[PDB]
């Protein structure tokens, strides 16, 4: 009380008992968005 | 009213005033590969019309003594058309079939043809003979292309299975004194959703005369048999350049 200065983790488990699937997707042009693109 | 009949797909559309019935082999109608099944991710191309239309292929002339022919699938339009650019463009190829097999007279010659379907139609030798030699067929008689080819043993087949028995596969029959064609429509089978349409064939078309060609000579005696086929649903996949085999 007269001395103030005297007062984890972000990942977590999930169950995947099969491979992920694949959502069907179309052509994307544009700017901004770039997911190909990583920094190793 | 089961006798005539039209089949229109495509820009072509075939017609025949002496038909007996049409076989959907297995009854199974060719789908496209559901999303359950597949297995490859990439959004196949379903060119439509361009492909899912009738062939005409080479044909055939039926003499008195003629053993007999086969066509595999699907060699016979992989150089034909934009279905056979499609399939060779891409590593993975699937559809089903519509054959239609033609073949008229008179109402004065006779003879039987047997039209059959037979899945994974795997060909073997005479074994030199005697046996002894472990002799395999060249690929131009596994996959002889549009022109098809002649059974050598039509009774075994050419594969050691008796011909007595192939009608337990999808098929008709072309007797002259009742009908002047065969209408067969084919599903894809495989034990994978897609494949090579170069490597390898689904099925293969036979066309043997079991009761031989007759007629009284003074009448016509060139008696031709044409196949005409056209894929149904055919999906591609696998874009890459263009390769033959
Ligand atoms: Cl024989
Ligand atoms: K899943
Ligand atoms: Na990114």
């Amino acid at each position: 009380d007269p001395i103030a200065d005297m007062i984890r983790s972000l990942t977590a488990l999930q169950v995947l008992p099969t491979a992920a699937n694949t959502e069907a997707s179309s052509h994307r042009l544009g700017t901004g968005v770039v997911p190909a693109l990583q920094a190793a | 009213s089961d006798r005539v009949a039209q089949l229109t797909i495509g820009n072509s559309t075939i017609t025949t005033q002496e038909a007996a019935n049409i076989v959907i082999a297995y009854g199974e109608w060719p789908e496209y590969c559901p999303d359950t099944d597949a297995t490859a991710v990439d959004k196949p191309t379903r060119p439509d019309v361009s492909v899912n239309r009738f062939f005409t292929l080479d044909t055939k002339s039926w003499a008195k003594d003629s053993k007999g022919w086969y066509w595999k699938f699907p060699d016979v339009l992989t150089e034909v058309g934009v279905f056979g650019q499609n399939a060779q463009f891409h590593y993975l190829y699937r559809s089903g079939f519509c054959v239609h097999v033609q073949c008229n007279a008179s109402k004065f010659h006779q003879g039987a043809l047997l039209v059959a379907v037979l899945p994974e139609y795997v060909l073997g030798t005479i074994a030199g003979g005697t046996g002894n030699e472990n002799s395999h067929p060249p690929y131009a008689t596994t996959q002889p292309g549009q022109v098809g080819a002649v059974l050598t043993h039509p009774y075994v087949l050419d594969a050691g299975i008796p011909l007595s028995q192939l009608t337990v596969c999808p098929h008709q029959w072309i007797n002259l004194r009742t009908n002047n064609c065969a209408t067969i429509i084919v599903p894809y089978m495989n034990t994978v959703p897609f494949d090579s349409a170069l490597n390898h064939c689904n099925f293969g078309l036979l066309v043997i005369p079991v009761v031989p060609l007759d007629f009284n000579t003074g009448a016509t005696s060139e008696i031709p048999i044409t196949v005409t086929i056209a894929p149904m649903c055919a999906e591609f996949a696998g874009l890459r350049q263009a390769v033959k085999q």
